[PDB]
């Protein structure tokens, strides 16, 4: 439940960051 | 409550000026451009966010006695193996997600808890590394529109 | 100066979670109420105004020295003959245009002055007309969810 | 010029005035 949540935050902060 | 002490005619005339200056894309100092840029890349963040996926507020359940190891959950892992930019941006639109889903689901009260929580973990744990990578002006470089 | 990153951090949580708090529509105080009507309202202001002239401020030439006397004159010509809450939409529209050119125009310290004589004038001659007519709250019924 | 300004204000304002009754 949590696990998933913080793997889909990661996953779209790393690819936010990388685009800037 | 969140801005317990801002009723002052004063500050409602502050809080228009402020709302029309970065709505035209202007900054009155440098506190303000993080700020602007913070909650644009929110905003941004969480439409990708939605787009890949569900409702970021499409929640797991959030109850009073079950908040705070929810967060601490979800932020230790966000963080365990690094930190940058995108993450701080995917620590604060999950707070303001939480923030949402609390009072969407008449839990109130938890909006100023989650507030310290997040305050915390930024003062504590993220600080350090915001001071090495150049600090929130760097941030506004690098996610600042104008 | 100690203190301050911790509570320049505390300031971004509390704003990135007012922003999306009020994004999402909800009021969770008074004055927050007041201030997102008015925001809304000087939004809707601004747009007739636009669709009928040029825009606010456009062939006002404000410079540091000379933007009080335009300011008074504008202001007290704008209420001479009656208040209501039509024209102190209009007074705040003023102001936040006022700001605006100001910042463009590289003048950005007449933008804490400006609000300083909002700020005046609203508590010495707009509040008891306030009062005397029910106070924001009755702002909040016209104006609110708009 | 800044007579014009005023009179625009306050005509628009009483527009907006009237069609929130
Ligand atoms: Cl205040
Ligand atoms: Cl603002
Ligand atoms: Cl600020």
């Amino acid at each position: 439940d949590m696990e998933n949540l913080s793997r889909r935050l990661k996953v779209t902060g790393d690819l936010f960051d990388i685009m800037s | 409550p969140l801005g317990s002490m801002s009723q002052s005619n004063r500050e409602l005339v502050v809080d228009f000026l402020s709302y029309k200056l970065s709505q035209k894309g202007y900054s009155w100092s440098q506190m303000a451009a993080v700020k602007q840029a913070l909650r644009e890349a929110g905003d941004e963040f969480e439409l990708r966010y939605r787009r890949a996926f569900s409702d970021l507020t499409s929640q797991l359940h959030i109850t009073p006695g079950t908040a705070y190891q929810s967060f601490e959950q979800v932020v230790n892992e966000l963080f365990r193996d690094g930190v940058n930019w995108g993450r701080i941006v995917a620590f604060f639109s999950f707070g303001g997600a939480l923030c949402v889903e609390s009072v969407d689901k008449e839990m109130q009260v938890l909006v100023s808890r989650i507030a310290a929580w997040m305050a915390t973990y930024l003062n504590d744990h993220l600080e350090p590394w915001i001071q090495e990578n150049g600090g929130w002006d760097t941030f506004v470089e690098l996610y600042g529109n104008n």
